[PDB]
């Protein structure tokens, strides 16, 4: 039925070039329109580009022009966005959606616009490689202790390849375990810290080992957190 | 041809209420638009074509009002699985502008944070840098302030925060602020303090340690 | 049918209109009456009835009403704010929608100013959105003003074509015009009845007579000017009228 | 304040009619908000 799949995004340096892929399924592809829409992470949506039923009607946006181009395959139900002259600023997640209501574009008005069956992101940093993650244990302390509970955690910092995970005791503790959103430094590398609270009677008593796994690389390290010396 | 829309962004209410979002449109009157919801960690979703007339599947708690230059989304009878963003797209030209979004948040009883400060680990001081973490645990009003102080000097421009999604169990937030220094500059001061301000605190709480005191 | 941007306009005139065959036909998906509720149409008389005809989408039938806005009511077909007639609409997916798209049903989507009620505009000048003059060629901010519904048989309801007819009863200042079909029934003589011949109203007993009117004469009356005979308008026979016994 | 009913009775004086059986034959209802 009607659903879309997307691929072709990743990590590349600025100034380079990349083409995307927006494929269709179900419906007749060569009758509809196809949109391109994006959002920088933590910002709002923004319409990027559009083309008719392969009728060469772009009508690009501001700045975008002269850097972007649209190419759809009506015979294979796919669509490609190729971008050149990157800015190290158009790193985002990207979506393609169908339209049937434009004016100088697709013949006849049909159905609702923007049915939104896409996904797919693209990183444009200078990290290139997968800067391994450096781990420290943040010890439980009386400055973190209050009454019945005290908090301890693990700080995993300085890595580029965004998807990284830290578990507690091989996935055992689910109470109080809270991993905070990674932060992007000026150096260009990410960093985060995951913390969990545990009864203050149990400072060192049981096992609290953070399991750090970095999937783009192959890093796997277990770090124990104990009260301060 | 340049147009833009507005929104009363970042609202908050409780279960079983009525909300309103007003997308006022720019000059050059238009003709109906749309209303999208976006659960984070996923793709957006259509809810109402131009003006009104929702689609299928929607649980029919939604309504628009399209009369020229000022449209109002109106949801009646809130439901505990309908908190997301809400961006409205306006069409009828070359550049299809958008709104700004509207973050939604439930209502919970004022809860003060547990605060905790962590000094840098000895392993990191070998490497030549010092991260000083300060944690704020569970808390409704997210409008919390984290003031770092080093030897009683308020520190500006060497910290970063992040905050968790509102907790599905107790509807609280948690916040982590990281202060980053060089080993050299770290070793130049003594007291590291983290002063948290929050509505559930009658006066701010400071957690602090003294570099080099077991 | 006729497009939505150039609707038709038939001026129904002196006739016998039976809005009951309309009202009860149950084939209409929408039958709203505004100036006058529907059942009392076959009991009133006006000067002129106009009938306008066109074809729109399915969910655009709510802009054919007094006091609405939208691309249809703004500049395609505007109804005055004290409308009097009725609006009728029915789905026509099988007639007007054809596989591959029926691109012969257009509508206007740009105009300088909203229409006056019952005003019509079939021009085809290149619209000019921005300040730059257009000089009869397309381009940015220079748009062709007509779009076409591409109707297709596999469209969800609310995108299938609906045919619409707007009846507008008007009353200028003439002497009369079209009205409903006055009822009638069999007759019965030799009994005190309440009769009514064309508007001659009375009560009494009707017998057959030995008078002879003149072909243009429709009823008789005696000295003191009481009606004592009548002609009935279907047999062309004259009947004596006698008051019903009293004392 | 759900007033404005419509019926057959035409309501000879000082009587009031309360009931709901629909004037739907698209659809109608003898009540209006
Ligand atoms: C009115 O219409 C009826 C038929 O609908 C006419 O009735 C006929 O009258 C003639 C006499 O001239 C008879 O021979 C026929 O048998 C009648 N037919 C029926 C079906 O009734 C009547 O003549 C008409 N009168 C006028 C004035 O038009």
């Amino acid at each position: 039925q009607v659903q879309l799949v997307e691929s072709g995004g990743g990590v590349v340096q600025p100034g380079r070039s990349l083409r995307l892929s927006c494929a269709a399924s179900g419906f007749t592809f060569s009758s509809y329109a196809m949109h391109w829409v994006r959002q920088a992470p933590g910002k709002g949506l923004e319409w990027v580009a559009v083309i008719s039923y392969d009728g060469s009607n772009k009508y690009y946006a501001d700045s975008v022009k002269g850097r972007f181009t649209i190419s759809r395959d009506n015979s294979k139900n796919t669509l490609y966005l190729q971008m050149n002259s990157l800015r190290a600023e158009d790193t985002a997640v990207y979506y393609c959606a169908r339209d049937g209501q434009a004016i100088t574009m697709v013949q006849g008005v049909i159905g609702p616009p923007f049915d939104y069956w896409g996904q797919g992101t693209l990183v444009t940093v200078s990290s290139a490689s997968t800067k391994g993650p450096s781990v420290f244990p943040l010890a439980p302390s009386s400055k973190s202790t209050s009454g019945g509970t005290a908090a301890l955690g693990c700080l995993v910092k300085d890595y580029f390849p965004e998807p990284v995970t830290v578990s507690w005791n091989s996935g055992a503790l689910t109470s109080g375990v809270h991993t905070f959103p990674a932060v992007l430094q000026s150096s260009g590398l990410y960093s985060l810290s995951s913390v969990v609270t545990v009864p203050s009677s149990s400072l060192g008593t049981q096992t609290y080992i953070c399991n750090v796994n970095h999937k783009p690389s192959n890093t796997k390290v277990d770090k124990k957190v104990e009260p301060k010396s | 041809d340049i147009q833009m829309t507005q929104s009363p962004s970042s609202l908050s209410a409780s279960v079983g209420d009525r909300v309103t979002i007003t997308c006022q449109a720019s000059q050059d009157i238009s003709n109906y638009l749309n209303w999208y919801q976006q659960k984070p960690g996923k793709a957006p979703k259509l809810l109402i074509y131009d003006a009104s007339n929702l689609e299928t599947g929607v649980p029919s708690r939604f309504s628009g009002s399209g009369s020229g230059t000022d449209f109002t989304f109106t949801i009646s009878s809130l439901q505990p699985e309908d908190i997301a963003t809400y961006y409205c797209q306006q069409y009828d030209n070359l550049p299809y502008t958008f709104g700004q979004g509207t973050k939604l948040e439930i209502k919970r009883t004022v809860a003060a944070p547990s605060v905790f400060i962590f000094p840098p680990s000895d392993e990191q001081l070998k490497s030549g840098t010092a991260s000083v973490v300060c944690l704020l645990n569970n808390f409704y009003p997210r409008e919390a302030k984290v003031q770092w102080k080093v030897d009683n000097a308020l520190q500006s421009g060497n910290s970063q925060e992040s905050v968790t999604e509102q907790d599905s169990k107790d509807s609280t937030y948690s916040l982590s602020s990281t202060l980053t220094l060089s080993k050299a500059d770290y070793e130049k001061h003594k007291v590291y303090a983290c002063e948290v301000t929050h509505q559930g605190l009658s006066s701010p709480v400071t957690k602090s340690f003294n570099r080099g005191e077991c | 049918f006729a497009s939505v941007y150039a609707w038709n306009r038939k001026r129904i005139s002196n006739c016998v209109a039976d809005y009951s065959v309309l009202y009860n036909s149950a084939s209409f998906s929408t039958f709203k009456c505004y100036g006058v509720s529907p059942t009392k149409l076959n009991d009133l008389c006006f000067t002129n009835v106009y009938a306008d005809s066109f074809v729109i989408r399915g969910d655009e039938v709510r802009q054919i009403a007094p006091g609405q806005t939208g691309k249809i009511a703004d500049y395609n077909y505007k109804l005055p704010d004290d409308f009097t007639g009725c609006v009728i609409a029915w789905n026509s997916n099988n007639l007007d929608s054809k596989v591959g798209g029926n691109y012969n049903y257009l509508y206007r989507l740009f105009r300088k100013s909203n229409l006056k009620p019952f005003e019509r505009d079939i021009s085809t000048e290149i619209y000019q959105a921005g300040s730059t003059p257009c000089n009869g060629v397309e381009g940015f901010n220079c748009y062709f003003p007509l779009q076409s519904y591409g109707f297709q048989p596999t469209n969800g309801v609310g995108y299938q074509p609906y045919r619409v007819v707007v009846l507008s009863f008007e009353l200028l200042h003439a002497p009369a015009t079209v009205c409903g079909p006055k009822k009638s029934t069999n007759l019965v003589k030799n009994k005190c009845v309440n009769f009514n011949f064309n508007g001659l109203t009375g009560t009494g007993v009707l017998t057959e007579s030995n008078k002879k009117f003149l072909p243009f004469q429709q009823f008789g009356r005696d000295i003191a000017d009481t009606t004592d005979a009548v002609r009935d308008p279907q047999t062309l026979e004259i009947l004596d009228i006698t008051p019903c016994s009293f004392g």
